[PDB]
């Protein structure tokens, strides 16, 4: 477990570990707005 | 009313999410209630 | 049985509402 | 093209939108409660958690016989007193 | 006999592969 | 200009979805059969007929739903709605297992509409109907499975329920019981399928590797116009490449692309002859042969013997919950088991 | 235009509407308990 | 937007970054934000461990890779392997994450806002791929690099805490390592090795002297061959032998990491000292071993004489020999007696495992330990059910080594294809038939017929 | 010029029927060794104690085999991952025994079919092609690598290395399918949607390119003389056929591009069987396939069997069944 | 488990927040 004063970021920690795959998804969004020009 | 007023790209990222939520809520179901081995 | 309007009553609403919306159009259509 | 109206004209369309944000979410919902009123296992005679088994029998209630087997199922549901 | 048979269809079917590859009908463009 | 003609008329419209006078055959057979088989995956059990669950609503997952076969009481019934066992009962009718037959006959009209589809299309667009004649392997394949090879057996039951984890079952079941993978029409059919796979992959790959530069770009796929001409990859390259490389290669395009038909549509007609061979249990399981000498000789061992050990152990293993309706009780000492394990 | 009630307006929808509805149930579904 | 096209970079969106080739500012960009991806994956993962970390379990009982590298590297962890301390990962883990929003900074900055080529901007940070002196110069500045990071693990291991050592005396324990192994002939020796059984070229060391000796070595080696590319420009036949572009140099290293990859999944499936099984659990053999030795006790208790016990087969049903003579265990763990490991070792004998010891000397501790192994073996299915596939489900377990030899196999092999994709597609581009063949001027058309 | 130079325009000569070329210096050899070695052995091996437990399994065509039944035979238990090259022996009857033979041609095999994989990328080098042929060929050579090396070095025995031969190839699937339940995991199942859909797409392309060929010919010759080798122009229209495809699903599924058309035709069952050959791969460090092994449970805690229990049920007989002499404790860990 | 939702709501969010709000600005997307 995290150290207690932390544990209230509990959620947001089990969270973070996914946000590198959301950067691809980005990249596919972005390019959606470009029309994949 | 008149197409192309709502961005195709927005359409595509919203249905996208939704998506990945439903089969998110799926896989969860794995793991709760029936058919989660518990 | 009861439980077949609480289920169905979301289908009919929506149904409804849609021909509401598009009667016009159907009209103008047909 | 074979007439009818392109799809990216009608899906990013307003209209499209406020005919569906309405429809869509009844269809999904009139789903859900077919299962959650309990419709569904009625419906289609499907086992709840607790009547594929009477408390005490460990047979499954297999349908033997052709032409009565719907009373054969019949009495295999009674037998769940 | 049998192993006879067995390596006499294999035999042969290398044969084939040999006439196959190097005497072939030549490409030729037209 | 009759009413017939007309009603030609209209079928026959340049619309989005073609219909055709074959779509009215189809739309309602394919559209029932995908239906019943969504219906039943999502909400119909199989404990009357299998003791088997079997839907979403009972806690399945993709893999293990399936819209399983009748009761092996139910013999081939055709088990209609109004017949004489679900006597227009809806419900009952699902637990007896209509929706199988229900599936599997409407998919069958639903295979003739699609290929009369093929037939009609060609026709109307001025092609030959090659792809028709191709598509005649599906049909092959699903009628030896789905209806012959249970017509053979002792009732629907044992034909393959619609399902993944049930076509696994399928699959090893045959091994068991029929030795299916020793069967020489199986052996063409697998020399079909992965022979056109094998063909699809290098086709691709070589056409992909001998194109032209017909364009500046990098990305090469735009540097082609449907309307034109000119081949647009290098026959002649592609001849030399292949020739250099293999021994053998291509010459002919027509021939080509005939092939590429031929090889797996033959192979899955094979298979199918072997499936209707299985369906009276006309197996390729032994040869007599190694069973004399292996009988004789206790230090003879080859993969053939090795493998029917496997199979005896399936069937011992498997038969109880498989077959419900024999009412198998194998005690733990007839079970056969290597040491150990 | 162009119309709104066609052949490809049909075959759609015969598809969509049970999609949605479907989905509704299974989702339902992950929340039932033994 | 210069290159945002496919009309004029020539390359459509799904290979939008090959538009980056001759744009160093932006490709700067790329490189340095992705690294700020991995660091951030680093730190977040720790993190993400650690809250979901129970002490008193295994780490191997709960699906941890990164604690167990910070463990091993003597963070955290006392005799045994036992957690005395969870804020050295505590500190890893937020280390890496605050760095990798610093990275990712730079990386944003480079990537949409900076100066889109550095040429112009700068002698020093600029570059031309075909530039030979200019490439071999910004990889001796990375070599330099690398040898200090292997410095780092040698000074972790002599002058700071020292590193867990599975093999320690009197059990697994963090030592400081106070002799490394120096001596080329064991170093290279390690490199001489066959890949094959019983040998196992380097996956074979099994001591943390030759470990950290090694990492000296690569140290020395690494900033020594740094300064020699930073001062030297290739030779010629070196120049006749490669081709000099992004795409060519791209291919090179993705064929290095394939390479790697393999190793390092073969790494981690055999090798227990720098994967010690407190942390990661018994490798394969090991379990196999583990199960042997467990109902070798068993059955020696219940009044066995477990050296003369003839199987079915005629072989040993304990006990056997290797094809060279080795006393080894029986039945089909026959194939892992190559094993060594600190519970079995103390059983052996010059001539193999020791039938005396066996009978007088085995511990409690080694039956716990063997029991454990044997019932913690890298056997799971991919919804993470403990055990042989026809297991029921109850346990949940998938074993780190599992996770980390396939999850590395499967990268590898991708890393191997694409070497071969942009190898030869590297060369296709410098001799310029990249884009297809010239109609008018097609090759074979102008070779003599094969016939 | 001087004799190297001269042997390495020979070498990399674009005029040899087949061409050589430096991958094929290496390739020729190997793949000759293991061939001569392999026909040798498939007709006169004598038995082989595979399972290292004195059981020697027959697996030439002179010792009671057939082409179906017969197989080289993968070398012993014993030796494990053990490099056992035939001066390793003390002699050639104990190299034989001991399964000497397998090694050898599955090494030499390996080695040649992996230059093979180069020798492709190397003429297609030399005609003045792209270079991708060989990707493509690294999807069944992968494959190969995966049950004749990564899955024995993962169990630890070259002793569980696929057989060369029908029968044995048989025998290494089920035994799989026993010990990893590879049918449920989605690898294979992509593999399948590999040869399968390869197949199927074969067909297809076969057939509407047959199907739109332009008519060239008289009703007494075949089709085929109405394409010349090397001619310029397209021997099909594939704006009919894509007329009639478009028609036969809807416009937007149809391929009336050929480039991207046969780029699919190459992607799909190449990636398919990349996914294959992977799942073998992963398999072979025993991360096995979906287990749902009494999965669903009724309000009493009752076992309410699916068909994936049926399927455990069949792969307990085979586990229990298979070699049968081998195993001395009850978990079989490899 | 209600904040592991709108956690990775926000953050979810924050990705196509950025495109929209320099699509609308019309920015150097
Ligand atoms: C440029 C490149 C040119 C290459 C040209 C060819 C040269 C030869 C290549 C050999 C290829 C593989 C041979 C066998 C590999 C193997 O058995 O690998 C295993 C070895 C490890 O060996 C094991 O190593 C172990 C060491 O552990 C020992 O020491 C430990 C210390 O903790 C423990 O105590 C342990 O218990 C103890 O046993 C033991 O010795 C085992 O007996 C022993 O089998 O890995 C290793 O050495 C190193 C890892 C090798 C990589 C694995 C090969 C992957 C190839 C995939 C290619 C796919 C291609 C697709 C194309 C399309
Ligand atoms: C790790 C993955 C990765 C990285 C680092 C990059 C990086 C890059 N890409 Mg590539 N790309 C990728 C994956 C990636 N790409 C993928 C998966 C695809 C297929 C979808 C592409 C397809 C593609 C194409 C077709 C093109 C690029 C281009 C580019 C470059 C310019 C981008 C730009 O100007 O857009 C502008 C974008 C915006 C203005 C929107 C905001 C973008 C920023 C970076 C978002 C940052 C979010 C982050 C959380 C902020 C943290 C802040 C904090 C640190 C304070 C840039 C160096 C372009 C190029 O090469 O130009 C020369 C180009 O044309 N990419
Ligand atoms: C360091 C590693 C590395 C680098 C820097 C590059 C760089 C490049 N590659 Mg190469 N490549 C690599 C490894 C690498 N590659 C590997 C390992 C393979 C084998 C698969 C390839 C196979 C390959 C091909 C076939 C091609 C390239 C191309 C390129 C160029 C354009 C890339 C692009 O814009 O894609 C944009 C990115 C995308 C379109 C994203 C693809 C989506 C992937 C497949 C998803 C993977 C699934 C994910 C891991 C898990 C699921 C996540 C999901 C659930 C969210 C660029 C120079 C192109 C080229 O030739 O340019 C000259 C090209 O055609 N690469
Ligand atoms: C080196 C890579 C690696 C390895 C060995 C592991 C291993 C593990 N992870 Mg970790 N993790 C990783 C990367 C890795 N992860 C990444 C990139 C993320 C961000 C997504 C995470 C975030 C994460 C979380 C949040 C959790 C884990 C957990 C775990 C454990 C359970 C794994 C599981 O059930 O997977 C399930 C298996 C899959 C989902 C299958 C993946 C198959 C991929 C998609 C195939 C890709 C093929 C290829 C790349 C595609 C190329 C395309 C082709 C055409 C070229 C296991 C120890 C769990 C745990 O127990 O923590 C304590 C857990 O809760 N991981
Ligand atoms: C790592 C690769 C890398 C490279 C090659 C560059 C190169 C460059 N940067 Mg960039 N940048 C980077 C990363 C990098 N940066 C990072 C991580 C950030 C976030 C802080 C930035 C943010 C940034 C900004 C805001 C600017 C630049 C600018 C520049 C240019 C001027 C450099 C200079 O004169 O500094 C002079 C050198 C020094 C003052 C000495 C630096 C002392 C270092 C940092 C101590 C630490 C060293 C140690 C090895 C760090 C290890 C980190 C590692 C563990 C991850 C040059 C092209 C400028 C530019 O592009 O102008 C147009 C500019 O304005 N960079
Ligand atoms: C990132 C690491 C790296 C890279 C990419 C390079 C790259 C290069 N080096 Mg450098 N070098 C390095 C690190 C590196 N070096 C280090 C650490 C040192 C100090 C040891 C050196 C010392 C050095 C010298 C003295 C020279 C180079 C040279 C070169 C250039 C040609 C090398 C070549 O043809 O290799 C290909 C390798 C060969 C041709 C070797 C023979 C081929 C056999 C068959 C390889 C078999 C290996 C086998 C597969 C590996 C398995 C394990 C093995 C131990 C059994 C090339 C630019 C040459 C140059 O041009 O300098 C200006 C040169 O003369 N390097
Ligand atoms: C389960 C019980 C089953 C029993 C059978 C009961 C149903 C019989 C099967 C009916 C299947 C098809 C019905 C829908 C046909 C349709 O949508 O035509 C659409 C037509 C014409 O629209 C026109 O459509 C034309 C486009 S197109 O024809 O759709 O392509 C366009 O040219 C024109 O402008 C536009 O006005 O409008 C109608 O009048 C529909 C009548 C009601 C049906
Ligand atoms: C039977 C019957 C019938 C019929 C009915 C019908 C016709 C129905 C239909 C139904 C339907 C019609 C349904 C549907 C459903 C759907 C669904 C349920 C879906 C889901 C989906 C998903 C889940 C997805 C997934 C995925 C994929 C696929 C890929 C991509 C990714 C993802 C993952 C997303 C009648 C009455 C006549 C009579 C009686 C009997
Ligand atoms: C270029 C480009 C791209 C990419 C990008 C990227 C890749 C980026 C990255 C970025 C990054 C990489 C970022 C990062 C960030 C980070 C951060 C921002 C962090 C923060 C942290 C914090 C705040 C912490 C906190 C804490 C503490 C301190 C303690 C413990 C607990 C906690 C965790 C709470 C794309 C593809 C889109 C496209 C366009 C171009
Ligand atoms: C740390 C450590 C250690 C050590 C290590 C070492 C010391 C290593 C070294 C290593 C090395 C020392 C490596 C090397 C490598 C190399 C390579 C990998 C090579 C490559 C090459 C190539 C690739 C080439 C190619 C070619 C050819 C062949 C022909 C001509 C052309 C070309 C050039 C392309 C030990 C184990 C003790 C222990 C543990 C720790
Ligand atoms: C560490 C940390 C942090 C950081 C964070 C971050 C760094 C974030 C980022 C984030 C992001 C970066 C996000 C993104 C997202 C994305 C998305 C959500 C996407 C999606 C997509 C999709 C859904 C797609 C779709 C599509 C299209 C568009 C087209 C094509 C088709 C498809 C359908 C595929 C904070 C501040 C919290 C603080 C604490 C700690
Ligand atoms: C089935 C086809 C039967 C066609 S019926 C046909 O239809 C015509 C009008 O369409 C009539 O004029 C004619 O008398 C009648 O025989
Ligand atoms: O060797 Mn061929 O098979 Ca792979 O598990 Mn263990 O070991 Mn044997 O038993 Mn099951
Ligand atoms: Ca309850
Ligand atoms: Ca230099
Ligand atoms: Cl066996
Ligand atoms: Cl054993
Ligand atoms: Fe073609
Ligand atoms: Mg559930």
């Amino acid at each position: 477990k995290l150290p207690e004063a932390y544990a209230i970021f509990d959620p947001l920690v089990d969270v973070l570990p996914v946000i590198p795959v959301l950067f691809l998804a980005l990249a596919f969004v972005w390019q959606a707005a470009v029309g994949f020009r | 009313s008149e197409g192309g007023r709502i961005p195709l790209w927005i359409v595509a990222t919203v249905a996208g999410m939704g998506v990945i939520v439903i089969v998110g809520l799926f896989f969860y179901g794995a793991y709760a209630g029936l058919g989660s081995s518990l | 049985d009861w439980r077949v309007l609480v289920v169905l009553l979301p289908v009919l609403l929506a149904a409804g509402w849609a021909v509401r919306n598009i009667l016009p159009y159907a009209v103008k259509q047909v | 093209t074979t007439g009818e109206r392109p799809f990216s004209d009608i899906i990013t369309s307003v209209r499209y939108w406020v005919i569906h944000s309405i429809t869509i979410p009844a269809l999904f919902i009139a789903g859900w409660l077919f299962v959650s009123t309990g419709l569904a296992y009625d419906v289609f005679g499907t086992p709840r958690p607790d009547s594929y088994y009477a408390q005490e029998q460990r047979s499954i209630p297999l349908v033997t016989d052709r032409f009565e087997a719907k009373q054969q199922v019949e009495t295999f549901l009674e037998q769940l007193k | 006999m049998e192993t006879i048979t067995y390596v006499f269809i294999f035999a042969c079917i290398i044969a084939l592969f040999f006439f196959a590859i190097f005497f072939r009908e030549p490409p030729r463009i037209t | 200009r009759g009413w017939f003609d007309i009603l030609d008329d209209w079928l026959k419209r340049d619309r989005f979805v073609f219909v055709g006078w074959s779509g009215i055959l189809l739309f309602p057979c394919a559209y029932l059969a995908l239906g019943g088989w969504l219906t039943g995956t999502t909400f119909v059990t199989s404990w009357y007929t299998h003791g088997l669950a079997s839907s979403y609503l009972e806690g399945c997952n993709f893999l293990t739903v399936a819209v399983s076969t009748p009761a092996n009481s139910m013999g081939h019934s055709l088990l209609l709605l109004w017949g004489p066992e679900a006597q227009g009962d809806f419900t009952r009718w699902c637990q007896l297992g209509g929706l199988w037959t229900f599936i599997a006959l409407h998919g069958a009209f639903g295979l003739i509409g699609f290929m009369l589809r093929q037939f009609e299309i060609a026709r109307l667009v001025g092609v030959r109907p090659y792809n028709a004649i191709a598509f005649s392997a599906p049909i092959a394949v699903f009628v030896s499975v789905f209806l012959i090879y249970p017509l053979g057996q002792s009732s629907w039951f044992f034909a393959p329920s619609f399902g993944v984890a049930a076509i696994f079952r399928f699959l090893l079941f045959f091994q068991g019981f029929h030795n299916w993978t020793l069967n020489p029409f199986h052996m063409m059919g697998v020399a079909g399928v992965l022979g056109g796979a094998l063909l699809c992959a290098i086709h691709g790959a070589t056409v992909e590797n001998t194109l032209f530069q017909d364009g500046e770009g990098a990305s090469t796929f735009r540097a082609f116009n449907p309307t034109q001409a000119e081949e647009t990859y290098s026959m002649v390259t592609a001849n030399r490449f292949w020739s250099q490389i293999f021994g053998i290669a291509f010459s002919n395009k027509r021939w080509l692309h005939f092939f590429m038909l031929f090889v797996p549509v033959t192979g899955l007609w094979m298979s199918a002859i072997g499936v209707v061979g299985l369906a009276l249990n006309l197996r390729s399981y032994d040869f007599i042969s190694q069973e004399i000498r292996a009988a004789e000789d206790p230090e003879f061992e080859t993969f053939y013997t090795k493998n029917l050990l496997l199979n005896e152990g399936i069937r011992a293993w498997m038969a109880p919950q498989d077959q419900p309706h024999e009412n198998f009780v194998f005690p733990e000492e007839v079970l056969p088991r290597g040491n150990a394990l | 235009s162009y119309p709104i009630f066609t052949v490809r307006w049909v075959a759609v929808h015969t598809l969509a509407v049970p999609t949605i509805f479907f989905l509704g149930a299974i989702a339902a579904m992950q929340f039932i308990q033994r | 937007a210069t290159n945002r096209d496919q009309e004029s970079s020539g390359f459509a969106w799904w290979a939008g970054n090959a538009r980056l080739i001759n744009l160093s500012g932006k490709l700067l960009g790329a490189h340095v934000a992705h690294a700020g991806l991995i660091v951030f994956w680093a730190g977040a993962m720790t993190l993400f461990e650690l809250a979901h970390f129970i002490p008193e379990k295994p780490m191997y009982e709960q699906g941890l890779i990164l604690i167990p590298h910070i463990a091993t590297l003597g963070w955290g962890v006392g005799p045994g392997g036992e957690v005395v301390d969870t804020f050295p990962f505590f500190v890893v883990g937020v280390v890496h994450l605050i760095s990798s929003a610093v990275l990712g900074f730079g990386g944003v900055y480079h990537a949409i806002r900076g100066p889109e080529t550095l040429e112009e901007y700068s002698s020093f940070f600029g570059y031309d791929w075909k530039d030979k002196n200019k490439m071999t110069t910004i990889l001796g500045f990375h070599l330099i690099v690398l040898g200090i990071g292997a410095l780092l693990l040698v000074a972790k291991a002599m002058f700071f805490g020292g590193l867990y050592d599975t093999w320690a005396p009197g059990g697994g324990d963090v030592r400081v390592i106070t002799n490394p192994t120096l001596d080329p002939r064991v170093i290279f020796g390690y490199l001489l090795k066959s890949p094959f059984g019983g040998e196992g070229w380097i996956v074979s060391v099994n001591n943390l002297e030759d470990v950290v000796g090694g990492h000296i070595w690569i140290g020395l080696i690494c900033i020594a061959g740094g300064i020699w590319h930073i001062l030297t420009t290739p030779f010629g036949w070196a120049r006749r032998a490669f081709i000099w572009s992004g795409e060519a140099y791209l291919s090179y290293s993705l064929g290095a990491l394939s390479m790697m990859g393999f190793i390092a999944t073969c790494f981690v499936w055999f090798n227990n000292t720098v994967y010690p099984s407190e942390f990661y659990g018994p490798t394969g053999p090991e379990a196999s071993q583990a199960q042997a030795m467990t109902f070798l006790i068993r059955d020696q208790k219940l009044g066995a004489n477990v050296g003369s016990a003839q199987g079915p087969t005629g072989l040993g049903k304990y006990l056997m020999r290797s094809p060279t003579g080795e006393i080894i265990f029986g039945g089909e763990t026959m194939r892992f007696w190559d094993f060594r490991g600190p519970w079995l070792e103390p059983l052996r004998g010059p001539n193999g495992l020791d039938l005396n010891k066996i009978k007088n000397d085995i511990q409690p501790w080694q039956e716990r330990r063997a029991a454990e192994y044997m019932t913690h073996a890298p056997l799971g299915s991919l919804n993470s059910v403990g055990g042989v596939a026809t297991e029921i489900n109850s346990v949940n377990f998938v074993s780190p080594r599992s996770w980390l030899a396939t999850s590395h196999f499967v990268l590898a092999f991708f890393f191997l294809v694409g070497h071969l994709w942009h190898a030869g597609r590297a060369r296709a581009a410098a001799a310029g038939f990249e884009k297809g063949i010239d109609r008018e001027s097609e090759p074979v058309l102008s070779m003599p017929s094969l016939d | 010029a001087n004799l190297w130079e001269r042997f390495c325009n020979w070498v990399t000569s674009t005029d040899n029927r087949l061409y050589v070329g430096w991958f094929g210096v290496i390739m020729i050899p190997t793949l000759l060794a293991a061939t001569i070695c392999f026909v040798i052995a498939f007709i006169a091996a004598p038995p082989v104690d595979i399972d290292g437990i004195r059981e020697p399994v027959s697996g030439s065509l002179l010792y009671g085999n057939n082409i179906i039944t017969g197989a080289v035979v993968p070398s012993s238990n014993a030796i494990g991952l053990h490099f056992y090259p035939i001066w390793e022996a003390a002699s050639l009857d104990e190299w034989l025994y001991n399964g000497g033979p397998y090694q050898l041609i599955i090494f030499h095999f390996l080695l040649g079919a992996s230059c093979y994989m180069g020798r492709q990328w190397e003429l297609s080098y030399r005609l003045g092609m792209r270079p991708w042929i060989c990707v493509a060929y690294s999807a069944p050579l992968a494959s190969a690598f995966a049950v004749f090396l990564i899955y024995p070095i993962g169990q630890g025995s070259f002793s569980d290395g696929m057989p060369l031969g029908i029968s044995g190839t048989f025998n290494f699937m089920i035994v799989f399918q026993a010990e990893h339940n590879i049918l449920m995991h989605p690898f294979h199942q992509l593999g399948v949607a590999g040869v399968f859909g390869g197949a199927l797409f074969c067909a297809m392309h076969g057939s509407l390119v047959t199907s739109s060929l332009i008519r060239e010919t008289t009703e007494t010759e075949s089709a085929n003389y109405g394409y010349k080798f090397g001619q310029e122009e397209e021997t099909y229209n594939i704006v009919a056929a894509h007329g009639y495809f478009g028609r036969l699903i809807f416009q937007y599924a149809s391929f009336n591009n050929s480039r991207s058309l046969h780029f699919f035709l190459a992607a799909w069952p190449v990636v398919g069987v990349w996914f294959a050959a992977l799942g073998i791969s992963t398999m072979a460090f025993n991360l096995n396939g979906f287990n749902f092994n009494h999965s669903v449970i009724d309000a009493k805690g009752n076992v309410i069997n699916t068909w994936a229990d049926i399927i455990n049920r069949a792969n307990l007989g085979m586990e229990v069944m298979h070699e049968r002499n081998a195993h001395n404790f009850p978990l079989d860990l490899a | 488990v209600i904040a592991q939702l709108t956690m990775i709501a926000m953050i979810g969010i924050a990705g196509p927040m950025i495109i929209f709000l320099l699509a609308v600005r019309r920015g150097n997307l």
